[PDB]
DNA sequence: CGAATCCATTCGAAAATGATTACATTCGAATCCATTCGAAGATTCCATTTGAGCCTGCTCGAGCAGGCTCAAATGGAATCTTCGAATGGATTCGAATGTAATCATTTTCGAATGGATTCGAATGGAATCTG
DNA sequence: ATTCCATTCGAATCCATTCGAAAATGATTACATTCGAATCCATTCGAAGATTCCATTTGAGCCTGCTCGAGCAGGCTCAAATGGAATCTTCGAATGGATTCGAATGTAATCATTTTCGAATGG
């Protein structure tokens, strides 16, 4: 009868109610509601991103998942490209050579 | 310590770039902009470092600096 | 003790591609983008709520947080799966 | 006596550092490097090699980009040659 | 002739948009948001003062690029190359 | 209201060149000015109206601009 | 005798006290004496701005100061002009 | 009511320059200044007091936050202004 | 000349004093990791010279596209008028969140191994420079 | 005809997924009380018209300065081969500094009065 049963998620109600609590300022109440919505983008925004990953990977002929298939992943779509601005470690960068270097 | 920078390794961050030719006075300014970002981020590393009453930079001074300049970094914390 | 989000994660990738696996980095790489993520959220979220001259956060601020950071056709499939998720858990 | 027309092994070079996700420069120089460059802020400092790690990736990633940058401008004015010009003017609009 | 204008325009502080145009202009961009609204003076205001600037800046860093090619005259390539520079697009 | 874009003349653009530092231009410039200075309207004023509805309003005030400008990093002085 | 006599400041002390206690998460507290550090650099910036405006004006023969000397004095010295990026409304351009 | 920094600013303007008035919006401008800098000095001392484990905000925490923030010679200036009047509040 | 800046004033909203508790931070020890230091060796990167061809800078002729002048008309400014649309403040109430005990999960840390993943060959499939 | 490379077979090597033990920590029940909806009413305030001088914009023509394409010569970076430094790997004591655990203090938040001050309105 946990409450991320009860919402239908994976990732913890409780935890990230915690978590909120302790961001909000002097004498700032939180809602039980505001931690389902937390949970359920997360949620979507990590299946995006490994649903990408993985279909990057099977590409290759491999069984699992590195940087450089998050690399791949994340620099060909462009909105993950436009949230995600961070360095990668281990990932490189996209082949790409110019038309007049040929 | 600056000339333990190689002028092969500068040919090969180029080509990793995507540059086909290079000219003659390009490692030095490479080396002068590296020496100046070194120094911007660990500068504030160094401050965080001192702040907690330590002797010790650890990966998260770097991490945090690092966030700081705008540059955030995944992989390391 | 200390805690992260690896349980959460492999679950989600066993139910969306059940023959692949993960490593270790990666799975540092996946703890740093929740925790960004959640940080920016959690922000935006305090931020509304002190504008307008109130204490409590609610789905409202969660809602309106989400539409302002996330770029478009992002934003209607996160806030359509948090409504449903709201929905099923109040009834 | 086989020779290579200039601008072939270029391109196989190009594509070969493309193609990995290793480390570019070497580790101990680096490391003297940023010794020296700390010593000049607080004396006896002792660092973890992960502080030193990220360093070199950060540094590294920052000279990748400024060398696509420098690229572009290069090409902006009819030529295949980068020269310091191009740097400067990438970071002169970049903002620093 | 166009050295006069550049001294001219450069020492003023003054608005260069005429005022109900612009005005026009932002209604109709907002028409597509919600229906039936309404605005402040001060927000119409805010809005043409941040334009004015971020055009400005913008021909700025397009006189540079077609002062690198070796030109006086400046084109859609000088602008292009700015905002890609820049990380606009 | 119906191709408004076509208020922004030629000569607006000429003057906010000229105090751009600009001695020539060329004839396909403005198309583009008109292009780029919708697009930043555009954006600036999704977000004014992201916060103006938040608040269960129908007037757009000064302040929902200000902050609208101050999330994507162009801060504005003397209006709020 | 006000706590902004005491340490000899013009920027009150009591209501930066009060700003901020409202910013601290759930239960923090504010010490007494990070309301007198704030309230001395706070007062600091505002002293050399408003004199660098000042200069100006007593070189452009104006007795009053107006956006146009604030943008003159920001954009001609490199640190004020580091650290305020800002748009002034009413300034115009450095030639 | 609302409030505003204009006395303190006019007083120190008359400490400055004592012959010098500000209009309207000059005042304006330097409001929105002050209310900037603080802004930031708030936040940066939060996030140093949240890293270290600790629930009071001191005045290193502020010293700290001046080191980090403000450019070159001006931190320096700040820090030695600051401290004085420490001095000057505890004796 | 007039549109703006500066001074007088009464009152509520807020800051300063004085005890009282607890809460958070300071001051020794005691492990125990984890960073600095020293030594030896195979080899793989790096530094220097020679030969040479491709890219860059400069001159000249030709076209082309932008600035300058003038006359006519147009659309933005500027000053009331009406009004009806929308904020903003008081006063109940009703919905909802925090706090305190008591379990019964649930997640974290320390060993065990069968499989996906590096070196070492391998000859097929191009790519190339000279005829 | 000479090199170079995606892709495919062995092989010892490495590592990701299971499996147990046990200590935080959610989830349930019962008060107490902040906090934010729900109606009513004042008044600013933004929208739609009407009426002009006058400044600003827009074609139309002219022509000169600016950009572009072509043939040349010289500056200079690339490709290859030979010595020769110095990074990388592995091993082992010697040493320094984070980190946890008790006690003893330093200090900031919470009521109750009293009083000083700054925000709005005129002039």
């Amino acid at each position: 009868v946990s409450r991320s049963q009860r919402a239908g998620l994976q990732f913890p109600v409780g935890r990230i109610h915690r978590h909120l609590k302790s961001r909000t300022t002097s004498h700032g109440r939180v809602g039980a509601t505001a931690a389902v919505y937390s949970a359920a983008i997360l949620e979507y925004l990590t299946a995006e991103v490994l649903e990408l990953a993985g279909n990057a990977s099977k590409d290759l002929k491999v069984k699992r998942i590195t940087p450089r298939h998050l690399q791949l992943a994340i620099r060909g779509d462009e909105e993950l490209d436009s949230l995600i601005k961070a360095t990668i470690a281990g990932g490189g960068v996209i082949p790409h050579i110019h038309k007049s270097l040929i | 310590n600056i000339q333990g920078i190689t002028k092969p390794a500068i040919r090969r961050l180029a080509r990793r770039g995507g540059v086909k030719r290079i000219s003659g006075l390009i490692y030095e300014e490479t080396r002068g902009v590296l020496k100046v970002f070194l120094e911007n981020v660990i500068r504030d590393a160094v401050t965080y470092t001192e702040h907690a009453k330590r002797k010790t930079v650890t990966a998260m001074d770097v991490v945090y600096a690092l966030k700081r300049q705008g540059r955030t970094l995944y992989g390391f914390g | 003790r200390k805690e992260s989000y690896s349980i959460y994660v492999y679950k989600v990738l066993k139910q969306v591609h059940p023959d692949t696996g993960i490593s270790s980095k990666a799975m540092g790489i996946m703890n740093s983008f929740v925790n960004d993520i959640f940080e920016r959220i959690a922000g935006e979220a305090s931020r509304l709520a002190h504008y307008n001259k109130r204490s409590t956060i609610t789905s409202r601020e969660i809602q309106t947080a989400v539409r302002l950071l996330l770029p478009g056709e992002l934003a209607k499939h996160a806030v359509s799966e948090g409504t449903k998720a709201v929905t099923k858990y109040t009834s | 006596p086989h020779r290579y027309r200039p601008g072939t092994v270029a391109l196989r070079e190009i594509r070969r550092y493309q193609k990995s996700t290793e480390l570019l420069i070497r580790k101990l120089p680096f490391q003297r490097l940023v010794r020296e460059i700390a010593q000049d802020f607080k004396t006896d400092l002792r660092f973890q090699s992960s502080a030193v790690m990220a360093l070199q990736e950060a540094s590294e990633a920052y000279l990748v980009g400024l060398f696509e940058d420098t690229n572009l401008c290069a090409i902006h004015a009819k030529r295949v040659t980068i020269m310091p010009k191009d740097i400067q003017l990438a970071r002169r609009i970049r903002g620093e």
